[PDB]
């Protein structure tokens, strides 16, 4: 019993989690998922590893999960944890909802999950959730939000991120073209299908292998909507006819 | 008794591509009137309400634990609920306290969000469904209303007189009820659109 | 060595080596000895100190009335078996309201012993006990050890260097069921002295006594109380 | 025993409260307070069996200041009103309920004012005005007969004062002196105490 | 006496890996090959039952099983593992029509055996299922197959293959098979892809068949299934 | 190679409560003298910089009014069995209305002694021993007593002990001055002096502290200015 | 039972009388009614004797572990708040208590009705027991806040007498403390027989 | 459930997981805390200023109460139970004793919380450490700090986190009455000492102020740009014409 | 309510009034009272019709999975080994009085079953509070050995004794005939009973009520 046990809330000698580091590492070969903070809105936009030409497709989406009527969220690594997790975060955004009678602040929606995470993370022996996180939402509090989650448990608040394969190139290349306080959702989506074009490894870019969600807020209610394909493809003509626009200037 | 410690009326009532559903307006406490706007009708999805009378405190929390499963339904599910699931829903969260019951006897009235077609319904304090193609009562005022629908509702009305009807049945079956009425609302629904209105009623 | 750290683990040649290194607990501890006449049985043990600023420790502890105990090895489980022997004496007077017979409180104590030496986990009682004792079959003394196995002695020692004690009483086995209560502790006494070597001998700051009896309570006496028995002893020289 | 009142303006809430704590036939206490702070812009006023009304809305105090403290923001009275009422509504099938009636009074910088009216089993109620015990009897109706959802807070002490002098002239119980607070966009402010100066 | 051992078998590797939930997969891409095709107005699932000896009775244990009067299931892998998450599969639709009064929808029913099936890779003491399942289902007018894999993920098919040569299975379907088929071209060419590996004579005893329109889910009579492998009917 | 926390060595002794007991070898110095004029109990605070409020530590605490404790090497530790110490006395009075033997006490304590395991126990059980040494001072009906018990649960009474660091150095000083009718200030005096000795920083009248127990006066521990009164006098 | 306790200037005055019955039956007139929690901590008994004293001993065991652990000495206010709690948790048990923790503290003087229905209250004057009514009836008329220590003794003592002579399960002799800012002292243990020569001739 | 020793003792008397817990302190953005008359002062460094993320989401600065504040180093999802844990006691404190909380009685309660991590099966060790800063009633500041072990020590000024040792030489050499004799004073000192170890910005640097009856006060960072500016200049106007 | 059941050469008549009374008022005039336990299987309720409703269906649902699991269908005496254990688990808190009939591969098999718990096999079974009348019925004109449509008369005629003698009972007649290879789920089988037609019209005009208040909501 001592001898099978893999010890995977123990610390390691320089004083880090193993398991959540290599969990980390798992995210990292998952499906490249980003988000960005708009003025106006708030948008996710998802590398689809499911392509296939025998597929059925039979839901809204695929890496899109609707939390709550003014939350949404993306997710990366193993998916079954992330439906787990997933259905946690509707279950505490119903109970606030129960108790208050008013929607769950997104921050504390992420936190209370990343509790339940960073307690996998230190006593049960259980390895934990192999996934990341993106938390897309509006409250009355803090207006439009950007969250991200890793499986330690660990949160924070972003204008624009990225998560999954190829990340800390995506943040970098944010990193150049964000536009604090200066953000659009027409902006916003032409930098999401920029970077997802230069770091998704599959050149040319289909829309049939990148899947966008865009939160909004309209007439006193939220709204949160899938793009269609054919939205997609207009963005995507749209990056190329620019592209191709600022390199006859040489 | 313990549902005569509010009072209060719910009536549910069929159309031809239409439904209807009434409650009376009154929180009180025995003889004493509270309030004069207290919701007893509640929304469960588009086209699809609620009417709970009887315990207030249980009218409110019955509403707020279905409120609580019905989203979590429609998430897991990607579909608006469905009136009979939803009548089955509430008919297994009364049941579940079939030892310690909620003091509220619920009515059900919707139109089926993918065809159109008038459902309604309604529950014991432990959950027991009853569905009809006429119209189902639920308060203090019972019988009264009873006495009302059985002489005013024909079978295949169109808006405009299933309003007129459960609007009639509600003011005078309520208005021989000491314990239930001080105004009522009725929301008359159809595929289209949905009509909610306060009648001009006796506030004593 | 892979059959050590475990007591659910037999080694291939049929043994448990945990129970048997926590046999090695009692050696550990100071000499202690127990002898019967037949009428009296005594506890006689060779304290220790830590240094010379510290008192000796105690190695002769009180269960019931007609019972009690001399301890050897781990001290903490010295006490939760003298609280649990307590505890069942106390359960039986209560219950019967007589006193209880020594043999099953022996019983009692190998039933419970046996059972940690067969769980995941779980450890062996590291400690030897000696049992002083007086019923209705008259004086007992019996022996405890670790591996939860029992003896029922006509006289017996244990701890470091016993073996000289083992040796003594095992010579003057035939005097004991005739002796008096002052021979008794006599050679309970020269039993405890053979565990020295020549430099040094018994005193009334490292040895307590105790004794029990058809006529007598158990009974324990250190100090000056114990120079009474001393004091009658034949200064064995080199 | 206990009174509560509460008027609601256009932007504010008023409240009053006896400060009677009465056993048997004797007056214990003449400067009892059944009002708690629980937010800058909230009042919990709490009545009815001993032990219940103090335990209750402390517990309720502490988790509203627990709320503040772990998110940064205070509840908003709606929010408050719900929690106490899902507090309540849990405790009322199981060994241990409580016997408390409640106003909460409190204004958010969205909403505006609001007073929520709580039966002991839970059941809450948003009203204009409201009032609890036996005093309420002779009140409501007064405030019925005189209240406009324009008054002014001069006008709406001026109405405290009617309501208060009719329990000094019909009902039988004693009640000489009333605590009075008021609640804006400024918070909790505390008005000079209601007494009629029997002895 | 026994309790249990309360930490995970199942950790990532320092590449990221949950390397018993891929040598379960490895488990799966070693048994007998099944075929789903969703076909229009009706699913088809077909698998190789093919036996080791005269003796065994092929009445007697069936791969293709009913888990409701609507919904199927066929597998690939370790068959005690698929037998036990058939009776929680059951087991689970029962509980939803105790709840709803309403038949389980086939992606609900795959959701939730999904989650236990994800449970086996987390919870302490236990190793994975060694099983990839196909699930059939027939729910508000349109058909429905998934396939529900070790680590607890699934994914909706029009057509695909599992068990041994699943690769060249799959490519065989994306070529030779596409929509607007009906059911018993969606048969025959289910048949016929499984024929793409079926070592020796494919008798109608040799693999099993079941079906899931709009009238429900069954399995297919032996007689039936001969009259399909007569290449024609 | 990891083994349970309850494995026997083949010498016979349980390998976490040895660890444990090198653990201590670690823990600051103390020494405690029993008198018939009452109990001292000297300890260094060992400052590790001056930027710590030095009456922030606290290694001798009292258990009751009559009871004192010191203790050395994992203070974190200590907290725990010296709260539960000051329970056992308070619940003694509460039951037979009279105060515990100081021996009682340190029994009481030393019942914490071996209560650690893995299986086959409670989910709020103790997974190690208690890496600490401990030094009771009281006054009862059997006068002033002095204790001291280790991590294998063993307590015994002792006319003068050191634990601690230093302390075989300190014990052979403390054999070497001690005899059954000093006085509280030769007591006093030789444990500051003994400790002066040991201590590798310059003594002084905070960097230790030191605490008496007296018949005719309660468990007192000395000022800033008491000390320096017995410090002139090195 | 009556017991009387009132804060002014210089302290608290804590008053009881000492009978006890069991029906008509007097069992006892030797009661210490006046609990010494603390040499700072005074309580008084009303209801169930053993409620009263074994909770005010828990209590007081509470606070001496509170005195140790903080290192300071526990308030008025926490230590009738810990004993109102102790007690609610036993709510409809049946447990008659009706006590006053009376104390000094960071506050000043602390005065506190405890009851075991649930009350707890800080006030100026309070009277607990079968002959409170009419203690109240002199004490009211006879305090204020600026008595002198003499008056305020004479006070106590005079409304505990009344009251031994209107109520029957009251009587036997008039025990008064006073709580000072240093502590409680035991100022008197006066017989009601000598009071009636001294007060009535 | 998962009852096993996570934390046992080495041959050496070592508790190796608690020195682990230390190491991933040691891994942690440097914090400090000086304690002044009518002040105190606590500043954390390294934000991991990203820009692209939101500060007020990362602060490593959070109030326990009205009456206590706190910073930390290590891990931060830790810190955030160990924190929640905190609150709730701060307020389970004011219900079962009317007066609020002492500074002293909070860190022994997170103290005793992370002991008991350390001793207890199936756990394992909270990886920070803390510096809990306050006024208790009677007025006088105080400054405490907490650590993996359970154990915790009051201070005049500390610093945690990645180069520890550092700012804490620093703070031994800079720490007089004459310093922190004005609350501006105070503050700048602070400044001056994580300026010390950060990466010498100012957009680096977050600092909280608690003074008497007055709520937590976090500073914007124009104020901080001032102070760093008024610190450069008295790093010029005593420093430059000097030497 | 009237409920009864009947053995007849070929199989089993289930038989049941549509009257939901609430006190001494009429709720429904349509009630359900015959159950679906098993494709081979029925079941008539009578007693608290919440838990008739959940203890058939939960029955149901078990006895689905029993022969799923089978692959065989479901025999009568499990079915009554399942309600009688768990009724008498609950001592008569369930108010469940239920009338079970089945054809099985030992043929025709019907039960009376208890809230208790007790059971009893018998040719013919009557429950509820118009269960005298009924059996009055059976008790003059039952033979053994009927043919279908005399076992069909007869049944229907209990249940119209119970709904003509008993105030609990009324409205139309349910019967459900099951036989080795055949089930006939008649329902209603005949309404005996109807409302007098209309002599006035008490319609009332657009307008006739008057609305203090309107809001309209546009939907999709």
């Amino acid at each position: 019993s001592r001898r099978y046990d893999s010890r995977t809330t123990i610390f390691s000698p320089e004083g880090r989690l193993y398991q959540v580091e290599y969990a980390m590492e798992a995210i990292g070969h998952a499906g490249t998922c980003l988000g960005i903070l708009a003025n106006d809105g708030v948008l996710l936009a998802a590398e689809r590893r499911n392509i296939h030409k025998l597929l059925d497709e039979v839901f809204f989406s695929e890496k899109i999960y609707k939390l709550n009527e003014d939350m949404a969220c993306s997710v990366a690594g193993i998916t079954s944890d992330a439906n787990v997790l997933t259905n946690e975060l509707r279950l505490i955004a119903q109970r606030y909802l129960l108790q208050y009678q008013e929607p769950i602040p997104c921050e504390q929606l992420v936190t209370a999950l990343c509790d339940i995470k960073q307690a996998y993370t230190q006593f049960g022996g259980k390895r934990p959730f192999g996934v990341s996180l993106l938390y897309i939402g509006w409250d009355k509090h803090y207006g439009f939000q950007l969250y991200q989650s890793d499986p330690s448990g660990n949160y924070g608040g972003w204008k624009a991120t990225c998560i999954g394969n190829n990340s800390a190139a995506a943040v970098s290349m944010l990193k150049q073209d964000y536009k604090e306080g200066e953000m659009t959702l027409k902006s916003a989506l032409a930098l999401a299908i920029k970077v997802l074009n230069k770091t998704m490894d599959v050149s040319k870019l289909s829309a049939e292998k990148v899947e966008i969600a865009t939160l909004t807020r309209e007439n006193g209610k939220t709204v949160i909507r899938v793009l269609k394909q054919k939205e997609v493809e207009q963005l995507i003509k749209k990056h190329e006819e620019e592209e191709a626009k600022a390199e006859r200037e040489k | 008794s313990i549902m005569s410690y509010n009072g209060g009326a719910v009536m549910a009532m069929k159309g031809k591509n239409c439904v209807a559903i009434a409650a009376d307006r009154r929180f009180g406490i025995q003889a004493q009137m509270v309030t004069t706007d207290f919701q007893k009708i509640f929304p469960m999805g588009d086209r699809l309400y609620i009417g709970l009378a009887g315990l207030a405190t249980d009218v409110q929390t019955v509403a707020q634990r279905l409120k609580f499963r019905l989203n979590l339904y429609e998430l897991k599910e990607g579909r608006q609920i469905k009136p009979y699931t939803l009548m089955s829903m509430v008919a297994n969260l009364l049941y579940e306290k079939r030892f310690g019951p909620y003091y509220t006897e619920p009515v059900i009235a919707g139109l089926d969000p993918k065809t159109f077609k008038p459902f309604i319904c309604s529950l014991d304090l432990i959950g027991c469904p009853m569905v009809t193609d006429d119209f189902v009562v639920s308060g203090t005022c019972a019988e009264q209303m009873y006495g009302m629908c059985e002489s005013l509702w024909e079978p295949n009305m169109d808006p405009d007189h299933l309003f007129e009807t459960i609007s009639q049945a509600m003011l005078n079956a309520v208005d021989r009820d000491a314990v239930s009425g001080m105004g009522v609302i009725v929301h008359i629904i159809e595929k289209d659109k949905i009509t909610t209105r306060t009648l001009k009623a006796r506030m004593d | 060595n892979q059959y050590d750290n475990d007591v659910t683990v037999w080694s291939p040649q049929g043994r448990i080596h945990q129970i048997e290194y926590a046999m090695e607990a009692v050696k550990q501890g100071s000499a202690t000895v127990g002898l019967k006449s037949k009428t009296h049985a005594v506890l006689v043990a060779l304290k220790r100190a830590q240094s010379e600023l510290a008192a000796h420790q105690k190695k002769i502890l009180h269960v019931d009335n007609h019972i009690g105990i001399s301890i050897a090895g781990l001290t903490a489980d010295a006490r939760l078996l003298c609280n649990f022997m307590r505890q069942e004496c106390l359960d039986s007077r209560f219950v019967f309201d007589r006193p209880l017979p020594v043999s099953r409180l022996v019983s009692l104590i190998g039933s419970k012993t046996q059972i940690p030496t067969q769980r995941y986990g779980r450890r062996p009682y590291g400690v030897g006990l000696l049992i002083a004792g007086y019923d209705d079959m008259g004086p007992h003394i019996f022996q405890t050890c670790p591996s939860a196995n029992y003896f029922d002695c006509r006289a017996m020692s244990i701890g470091a260097r016993s073996q000289s004690a083992r040796t003594y009483l095992e010579r003057h086995m035939s005097e004991f069921m005739e002796c008096n209560l002052n021979e008794l502790v006599k050679h309970g006494l020269r039993a405890l002295r053979e565990t020295l070597p020549a430099e040094q001998d018994l005193t009334t700051k490292n040895v307590s006594i105790g004794i029990v009896g058809k006529d007598l309570e158990f009974t324990i006496y250190d100090d000056d109380d114990v120079s009474p028995f001393l004091e009658g002893l034949e200064e064995r020289p080199q | 025993m206990e009174y509560l009142i509460g008027i609601q303006g256009p932007d504010y809430v008023l409240v009053a409260s006896d400060r009677v704590a009465a056993s048997n036939i004797v007056q214990m206490k003449d400067d009892h307070d059944k009002m708690f702070k629980m937010s800058e812009k909230i009042l919990l006023l709490c009545v009815g069996e001993a032990g219940d009304t103090v335990q209750f809305a402390e517990y309720i105090q502490k988790n509203v200041q627990l709320y503040k403290m772990r998110n940064g923001y205070e509840l908003s009275p709606t929010a408050a009103a719900n929690f106490t009422r899902r507090n309540l509504a849990d405790c009322l099938r199981s060994r241990t309920p409580y016997h408390v009636n409640l106003l909460l009074a409190g204004y958010d910088e969205h909403e505006g004012p609001a007073l929520y009216y709580m039966d002991y089993l839970a059941a809450l109620a948003k009203a204009p005005f409201a009032a609890h015990g036996y005093g309420a009897f002779l009140t409501l109706s007064i405030l019925d007969r005189y209240y406009t959802p324009t008054i002014s807070r001069e006008r709406a002490v001026e109405l405290l004062r009617k309501c208060l002098e009719e329990l000094q002239k019909r009902f039988i119980l004693n009640l000489p002196t009333f605590s009075v607070r008021i609640i804006d966009k400024n918070g909790i402010h505390d008005l000079d105490n209601i007494s009629f100066p029997k002895q | 006496a026994e309790r249990g051992y309360s930490f995970s078998l199942t950790t990532f590797s320092p590449s990221g890996k949950l390397v018993q939930i891929e040598y379960a997969l490895a488990a799966v891409a070693g048994g007998a090959p099944s075929v789903g095709i969703k076909a229009a107005n009706g699913v088809v699932l077909a698998t190789e039952k093919k036996q080791k000896s005269i003796l065994y009775d092929e009445r007697s244990v069936h791969k293709v099983e009913p888990i409701t009067k609507h919904i199927g299931l066929v597998y690939s892998g370790m068959g005690p593992d698929y037998r036990v998450l058939v009776h929680r599969a059951r087991k689970l639709a029962q509980q939803y029509y105790l709840v709803y009064q309403e038949p389980i929808p086939t992606a609900q029913l795959v959701q939730r055996v999904a989650s236990v099936m994800q449970e086996y890779t987390q919870s302490g003491g236990v190793r994975p299922f060694g099983v990839s399942l196909l699930i059939c289902g027939w729910n508000e007018g349109r058909p429905y197959l998934f396939q529900s894999d070790p680590s607890g993920a699934y994914f909706a098919w029009k057509a695909t293959a599992m068990g041994k040569n699943y690769v060249n299975g799959k490519t065989f379907l994306e070529k030779r098979y596409n929509e607007d088929l009906e059911l018993e071209d969606a048969i025959h060419t289910a048949i016929l892809t499984l024929k793409e590996s079926f070592e020796g004579q494919m008798t109608e005893d040799n693999i099993e068949v079941g079906i899931c329109n709009e009238a429900g889910f069954r399995r297919l009579t032996p007689t039936e299934v001969k009259d399909y492998l007569a290449a024609i009917a | 190679y990891d083994r349970g926390v309850n494995t026997f060595s083949p010498e016979g002794r349980l390998f976490q409560v040895e660890y444990a007991i090198e653990a201590i070898k670690l823990g600051s110095t103390a020494i405690g003298i029993q008198t018939s004029e009452g109990v001292c109990l000297a300890v260094e605070k060992r400052i590790t910089s001056p930027l710590m409020e030095p009456s922030s530590i606290e290694k001798i605490v009292e258990i009751d009014a009559h009871i004192g404790c010191a203790m050395s090497g994992l203070i974190a530790d200590a907290k725990t069995l010296i709260d539960k110490a000051r329970v056992e006395t308070q619940n003694h009075w509460f039951t037979y209305n009279e105060t515990m033997t100081v021996e009682s006490v340190t029994q009481a304590v030393s019942n914490l002694a071996l209560q650690f395991g893995e299986e086959d126990a409670d989910p709020g059980a103790m997974s190690r021993p208690f890496g600490v040494a401990l030094l009771f001072g009281g006054v009862d009906e059997k006068g002033p007593q002095l204790f001291h018990m280790d991590p294998s649960g063993t307590f015994v009474q002792c006319d003068a002990r050191a634990i601690g660091s230093a302390s075989e150095g300190a014990q052979s000083s403390l054999q070497e001055v001690y005899h059954k009718s000093m006085t509280l200030k030769e007591a006093i005096k030789s444990s500051l002096i003994i400790l002066k000795q040991v201590m590798e920083e310059k003594l002084n009248a905070t960097n230790i502290e030191l605490a008496t127990v007296q018949p005719g006066q309660n468990f007192h521990m000395f000022t800033k200015e008491e000390l320096e009164e017995v410090i002139k006098d090195i | 039972t009556t017991t009387l306790a009132f804060k002014f200037r210089h302290g608290v005055i804590v008053a009881a009388d000492s009978r006890a019955t069991a029906g008509a039956y007097i069992a006892s007139q030797t009661v210490k009614k006046v609990i010494e929690i603390n040499p700072y901590l005074l309580g008084t008994m009303a209801g169930g004797a053993a409620d009263c004293s074994f909770w005010e001993r828990l209590l007081a065991r509470q606070c001496r572990i509170y005195e140790l652990r903080n290192k300071e000495r526990i308030s008025v206010a926490a230590a009738s708040k810990l004993l109102a709690n102790m007690v609610y948790q036993y709510k409809g048990m049946g447990l008659s208590m009706g006590t006053m923790i009376c104390g000094w503290d960071k506050r000043g003087p602390g005065l506190y009705y405890v009851d075991s229905e649930g009350n707890r209250i800080s006030g100026a004057t309070f009277s607990v027991g079968s002959g409170s009514v009419y203690a109240y009836g002199v004490m009211d008329r006879g305090y204020s806040y600026d008595l002198e220590v003499e008056q305020a003794y004479d006070l106590a003592r005079r409304a505990i007498y009344q009251a031994t002579y209107r109520d029957a399960y009251s009587g036997g002799a008039v025990n008064l403390y006073h709580v000072r800012e240093d502590g409680w002292i035991r100022v008197s243990s006066d017989n009601v027989a000598d009071l009636h020569e001294k007060y009535s001739g | 459930s998962y009852d096993r020793a996570i934390t046992v003792f080495s041959p050496d008397g070592h508790l190796f997981q608690v020195e682990y817990a230390q190491e991933a302190v040691k891994k942690g953005s440097t914090a400090v805390g000086v304690r002044g008359r009518d002040i105190v002062v606590l500043g954390v460094e390294k934000k991991s200023v990203a820009k692209l993320q939101d500060e007020r989401t990362v602060r490593k600065i959070c109030a326990l109460d009205d009456n206590v504040c706190m910073a930390f180093a290590g891990l931060t999802a830790d810190a955030r139970i160990v924190i929640n844990r905190a609150r709730v006691e701060c307020q389970s404190h004011r219900l079962t004793v009317e007066d609020p909380v002492t500074v002293e009685y909070i860190t022994r309660y997170i103290a005793s919380l992370k002991q008991r991590y350390t001793q207890s099966n199936g756990r394992r060790p909270f990886g920070i450490s803390a510096l809990i800063v306050g006024f208790d009633f009677d007025g006088t500041p105080r400054l405490y700090q907490t650590d993996p072990s359970g154990t915790y020590h009051a201070w005049k000024a500390n610093a945690i986190g990645r180069g520890a040792k550092s700012v804490r030489e620093f703070l031994e050499k800079n720490y007089t009455d004459e310093a922190i004799e004005t609350d501006d004073l105070t503050i700048k000192l602070v400044i001056k000492a994580l300026l010390e170890v950060v990466q010498s910005g100012g957009k680096n640097i977050e600092l909280a102020v608690m003074r008497r009856d007055q709520s937590l006060k976090i500073l914007n960072p124009e104020e901080i740009e001032k102070y760093v500016a008024e610190i450069e200049k008295e790093k010029e106007e005593n420093e430059k014409k000097k030497q | 309510t009237t409920i009864a059941g009947v053995v007849y050469k070929d199989g089993i008549v289930l038989g049941a009034d549509t009257r939901a009374t609430e006190g001494m008022v009429v709720a429904d005039k349509n009630c359900s009272k015959i159950h679906f336990i098993s494709p081979n299987i029925y079941c008539c309720g009578a007693g608290t019709a919440a838990d008739t409703d959940m203890t058939t269906q939960l029955i149901s649902s078990n006895l689905e999975l029993h022969s799923l699991s089978t692959g065989r269908l479901p025999r009568v005496v499990t079915a009554n080994r399942m309600l009688k254990q768990m009724l008498f688990r609950y001592q008569g808190y369930i108010g469940a009085a239920l009338v079970l009939g089945g054809v099985d591969v030992t043929g025709p098999h019907l039960y009376s079953i208890y809230p208790h718990g007790s059971t009893d096999k018998l040719p013919y079974v009557t429950m509820g509070s118009g269960s005298l009348a009924a059996m009055a019925v059976f008790e003059d004109k039952f033979r053994p050995d009927m043919e279908e449509e005399e076992a069909k008369n007869l049944v229907s005629e209990a249940i119209a004794a119970g709904i003509f003698n008993d105030l609990g009972s009324g409205s139309n007649i349910d019967l459900c005939v099951i036989s080795k290879n055949k089930l006939d789920f008649l329902r209603p089988y005949t309404v005996p009973n109807k409302k007098g037609t209309r002599l006035g019209r008490y319609r009332c005009e657009k307008g006739t009520t008057a609305v203090l208040t309107e809001k309209i909501t546009p939907l999709e």
